[PDB]
C-alpha cells in the first residue's frame, strides 16, 4: 500500500540512551535465530503446531563509528565487570495515508554476544563497529 | 509525477533557499551568471518499484492503487558557494530541520551516500559543479471507482 | 460459390513446361491463430493448369518437377467477389491487403438476416 | 507477429488512450507536435525463447507446435502530459481494467520493472519522454496437418 | 503447449485473507521440503516404493511490502499468544489454448517457520520482509 | 568420430505417454547416483572389484513448462493416491557416418523423488517445473 | 564449408522458400527491393570445435579424420514479411516437417534460442529486420589412405 | 569545504614547500615554466560518506550534526623535480615531521597507496609529472541552535 516514513532509520535506543552515530549502510539489522513454531507432522492430514520458547529472540547487529558516543556506550557495555542487561526499542514514524503511525518493537533482556572485529587498514579508511546485541523478545506492533 | 517536484520542495525550504535559485534537471533552462549557486534534483537515475499495493475502501466504496518505488536523486549545487551549499546541506539532510519540514511531502528522505566535486566543462573554464547522492523512496497512488459485493447466490450439486 | 482459376503458364510464372507444379498453402484461421493446409497441383501438356479454389487466404507457390525448390509466386485472398473463370497470373495481382478487418464488418448482414429470421420465427404463433 | 500489436490493444483501453498516437516501435513516424503525448511498443529488446511445446489432437486430426517465449518490451511515453501517461499506467496496470480488459490477448502481462525519465535530444531542446519497463510473455503457435496412425503391422523373429 | 496466463502472480489467500501486497520480483515461491517417496532397492531388478508422510510439505517464503496490510496480517499471526493456524490457496487463472482454465494449490494447516531478518538500511531503500509458512499439504490441481 | 543427430533433444516417454513440452535449455539431464562398482584395496597388487546393487540408479532431472500436458501428467502422477511406477525411454536418433543408429536408454521401475520448487515471479517471467523422476535401471545400448 | 551451405539448404525447403531468394551471409550480394523477404544465414559467429576423432578402417583400408564442432549461425529475415518468416521459421523448426527433411544433412539443428527485431539503418528509413539465433552442431570429416600392420618383427634381451 | 584546503596546508609544511607553487585541482590556473615543479590536491575523487553523528549539548544548549567521510585525494607533482617531490613525500607521509604537523588540520593522513609517473601530453613534448594516491578521512560537521526538554506533562488511562 501507499506508505512513506518519517525518521530514515529505525531510530533506536538501548537502557534509555538513544543511537545517534550509526554507520551508513544498514548498521542496524534484526535477525530471527529460530522459527516461531516447530511441528511434528503425522499420517493423513495431521500436524501439530507448538510455538518454540525461543519465538523472539532476535539478534540485532549495530554498526557504529569506531570511536563515538555510541561505541564508547556498548563498549563501557561489554567491558563491564557483570554484563549489562540492555532493554529498549526500535522504531520508526510512518504515514499510512495520511494517517501518522509509528511502528515499534521492543527490545527486552538481552546482552553482547559477538564483539566487533576491530580491523585498522592504511589503505583504506575503516570505522566500523559491529556489535550484536542478542535479545530474547522482539516484538513489533502497529 | 510529482515525488520531483517534492523533494525539490524539502531542499527548498531545508536550505531555506530561493525559488528561482532551484532549477529541475535536465530539462531546458539557462544558467546565467555562474556564481548565482544553483541547486538542481538530477531525477535522471533509474527509479525502480518494488511493491504495487492494492488496497479497499468499504462505505466510500472505491479502491486504491499504489505502487512503491525509489530512485537515486542526485543534487547538483553550482555557483562560487557551490561547496558550501553541498556541505551545509549534506549535513542537515538529518537534522530537526530537514525531519520536520518535510511532514507531507509523501516521500522518505535517506542519508546523503557520496559526493563529488565533478565540475563542468564550461568552455577553457571550470565553473564550480557538486553532486550529492541519496537514495529517495516514494509511492504513488491512485484512486479508483470499483464496486464491493453484497451477496453471492449459487447453486450445489452432488452424485 | 467456389472459384475455378485455370490458364496457360505465360510470362514471368516461366515456359509452359508440361509437368509444371504448383502448391496452395492455405491460412484457415481454425481456432487460436490458424492451420496451414497444403495442396499440390501438377498441370496437364502445353503448361495448362486448371483447378478449382476454396475461399479465404491463399499463398502460391510454383515450381517445376525435378527443380531444386518453389518459387515465391505470392499471397492471395480470395473473396467472395473475385471473378470465377480466371487465370493464375491474374489472381496474383489481387494480392490480400489488410481491409480484412473492414471486411469483418460484413457480419451486419449476418446480423440481418438472424434479425429477419428471428422475426420470421415469432410471428407465426397468432 | 501479433504480440506487440497486441500490447498495443492492451495498453489502447487500458488507458482509454486514441488509435492515431499510439504508434508501434522504431518504425518510420513522424513524432509532430512534441506535446501530443504519444506511446510507443519498443519491441527492441530482445525476445527470447522459453519452450517448445507439441502438442497433437485425435479427431479434427491435425496438431500444433507452440513457441512460448518472453520479451522486455519498454513504453515510451511522450508529449508534455508524458509523466501522468506513466504513471497512470505504471499504476493501473495491475488493476481490475487491465486485468479484466486484456481477456483474449493471448499475451500474460507482468509488474512494471523500472521506469526512467530519459528523455531525447531535440535539437538544442528537451521533450519529455518516459521508458518504463515490464516483461511480457506470450507464446506464438502454428497449426499442421499430419495425420495420425490407425494400426501398425510387424513381425517378431527369435533362435 | 500454447498457454497464457490472466493474473500476473498467483493470486494468493491465506485465512480468506488476500495478499495483495507482495513485493515485485519473486515474492511467493513453493518449495518442497521432501521428496514425494522414498525408495529401498533390492538385487536383480526389484524395488520397494513408498510415499512418505512428508508429501506434500511445502514452504512457501512470502515477500512483503516492510509495513503493508499484508505485512501487518502475518505479522499479527507471528505475535500471536498461540501460533495461529494458516489455510488457503495460491492460484492463477490461465487459458490453455481458449479454453480457461483455472490452476490452483491448496495450502493447508500452516504456520509461520522463519522471521523476516528485519534489515533497515541508510544507502538504500529495502522494504522486504519475508515470512515463511511451511504447509504440509501442496496439492496442485489441473 | 563423425557423428550427427535428428531428434534434438533425446525424444522421451514414461508410462507410453511423450513428453512433447520440455522447457528450452537443457531441460532432461541423467545423474548416476552411485558408482558402478565399489573395490577394497589390499597390498602387493591386489583389488576385489564389486559391482554395486546401486548400478544403473539414475536421476532424470526434467523441466517442463509450467502449466503443460508433460507437466499435467507428471503432477497427476505427483498427486496419486499411490506414487505411480514410471517405465520408459530416452533415446535419440543419429547417424554414424552414413548408417543410422538408434541411441536408447530404458528406464525402470520409478517415482517423484523432488517435486519442482514451485516459484512465481513477477519482475520476470518463470514457467519452470522441475520434477526428478529417479529410476533403478537406465542401461543405455549403442 | 559445405554447413553453411547445409542449414541453408535446410531453411530452403522447410519454409518451401526460394532459391534465389536465400542469400548466405556477409558476402557480396546486393538486397534491391526491400520487400523481398530475404533470409541469410550468418555465419560470422566463431564456430568452436569439440572433439577430434580418429577412426581406421580395416578391409578397404583407409583411415578418418573427424572434427565435431559447433556455431551459433544466425538467421536474418528481411522484407515486409520478415515476422512471419521468423515466426513462422522459428515455430517450424522443431516440426516433423524440418526434422523430416534434415535427412542427410550432415548437421543437427538444435531449438531456436531467441529473437530480435534489430532492423537496419537503410538510409533514413527502417528496413524490416529480425534475427534468432540457433547453435549448429556439425562434424566435417576427411579420409586418408594410410595402411596398417600386417605384423611384427622383434627381439628381446634379458641377463 | 575546507578539507582539501586542509591537506594542501598538511602538504605545506611537510614538504616546506612554497605558497605559490601549491595550486589546488581542476580549477582554472595556468602551468607556466614546466620545470616550476608544482603540486596540485587532486579531489576530484568522489567522497563517500560513512556515518552521519548526532550530538548534543545541554548547558551552552545547542547541538552538533556530524559527517564522517573518506575521499580518494591523489597528490600530482609537476616540474623537473617532480620525482624526488613525489618520493621524498611518498616517504615523509608517515614521519615526524607530518604526524606532527598536522596537529589541528580536522583530517586523518593514511598511507600513501600507489604511485605512477603518468605525464602530460603537454602537445609534442612530455612534462613530468607523477600522480600518488592515498586516502583522506575527515568529517564536516555543523552546529544548531536546538533546544531541550526540561519536563514532561502527561496524563494516563485505564480501563
Amino acid at each position: 500500500s501507499v506508505i512513506v516514513y518519517r525518521n530514515n532509520q529505525s531510530t533506536l535506543t538501548l537502557n534509555g540512551y538513544t543511537f545517534q552515530h550509526l554507520y551508513q549502510g544498514a548498521a542496524l539489522v534484526l535477525t530471527p535465530v529460530n522459527a516461531k513454531t516447530a511441528r511434528t507432522n503425522s499420517i493423513n492430514g495431521g500436524v501439530s503446531i507448538s510455538g518454540r520458547v525461543d519465538g523472539g529472540v532476535h539478534t540485532l547487529a549495530i554498526m557504529v563509528q569506531k570511536h563515538s558516543p555510541d561505541d564508547k556506550f556498548l563498549n563501557d557495555a561489554k567491558n563491564s565487570q557483570e554484563p549489562v542487561v540492555f532493554d529498549g526499542s526500535m522504531k520508526r514514524a510512518y504515514t499510512e495515508s495520511g494517517t501518522l503511525k509509528k511502528a515499534t518493537t521492543t527490545l527486552e533482556t538481552g546482552s553482547i554476544t559477538t564483539q566487533p572485529t576491530k580491523t585498522d587498514n592504511n589503505q583504506d579508511p575503516d570505522d566500523s563497529r559491529t556489535y550484536v546485541i542478542e535479545f530474547r523478545n522482539s516484538v513489533e506492533t502497529f | 509525477s510529482q515525488s520531483i517536484i517534492n523533494v525539490a520542495r524539502y531542499i527548498r525550504d531545508l536550505l531555506d533557499y530561493d525559488e528561482n535559485l532551484i532549477q529541475f534537471d535536465r530539462k531546458n533552462t539557462q544558467q546565467s551568471d555562474t556564481v548565482t549557486g544553483y541547486i538542481v534534483v538530477n531525477g535522471s537515475g533509474v527509479q525502480n518499484v518494488l511493491s504495487h499495493g492494492s488496497s479497499y475502501d468499504g462505505d466510500a466504496e472505491i479502491m486504491e492503487y499504489s505502487k512503491s518505488e525509489s530512485r537515486l536523486i542526485t543534487l547538483e549545487f553550482y555557483g562560487s558557494d557551490a561547496y558550501e551549499n553541498a556541505e551545509l546541506f549534506s549535513l542537515l539532510n538529518q537534522s530537526q530541520k530537514a525531519k520536520e519540514v518535510s511532514r507531507g511531502l509523501g516521500l522518505t528522505i535517506y542519508n546523503v551516500s557520496q559526493a563529488t566535486d565533478v565540475k563542468q566543462l564550461l568552455g577553457y573554464q571550470y565553473g564550480n559543479r557538486v553532486h550529492v547522492d541519496f537514495n529517495i523512496q516514494y509511492c504513488p497512488s491512485v484512486y479508483v471507482e470499483t464496486l464491493r459485493v453484497d451477496a453471492s447466490e449459487f447453486e450445489i450439486l452432488v452424485d | 460459390m467456389s472459384i475455378q482459376v485455370t490458364g496457360i503458364i505465360e510470362g514471368p510464372l516461366g515456359t509452359p513446361s508440361p509437368g509444371i507444379t504448383i502448391r496452395v498453402v492455405s491460412k484457415i484461421s481454425y481456432r487460436n491463430t490458424y492451420r496451414l493446409s497444403t495442396e499440390d497441383y501438377v498441370t496437364t501438356t502445353g503448361g495448362a493448369y486448371d483447378f478449382q479454389l476454396n475461399e479465404g487466404f491463399h499463398k502460391i507457390l510454383i515450381r517445376y518437377r525435378g527443380a531444386s525448390s518453389f518459387t515465391k509466386l505470392g499471397d492471395v485472398s480470395v473473396s467472395d467477389q473475385t471473378p470465377s473463370p480466371i487465370t493464375l497470373i491474374n489472381l496474383l495481382e489481387s494480392s490480400s491487403p489488410k481491409a480484412l478487418v473492414v471486411k469483418l464488418q460484413e457480419l451486419a448482414d449476418e446480423a440481418s438476416e438472424s434479425a429477419q429470421s428471428a422475426s420470421d420465427d415469432a410471428d407465426q404463433v397468432t
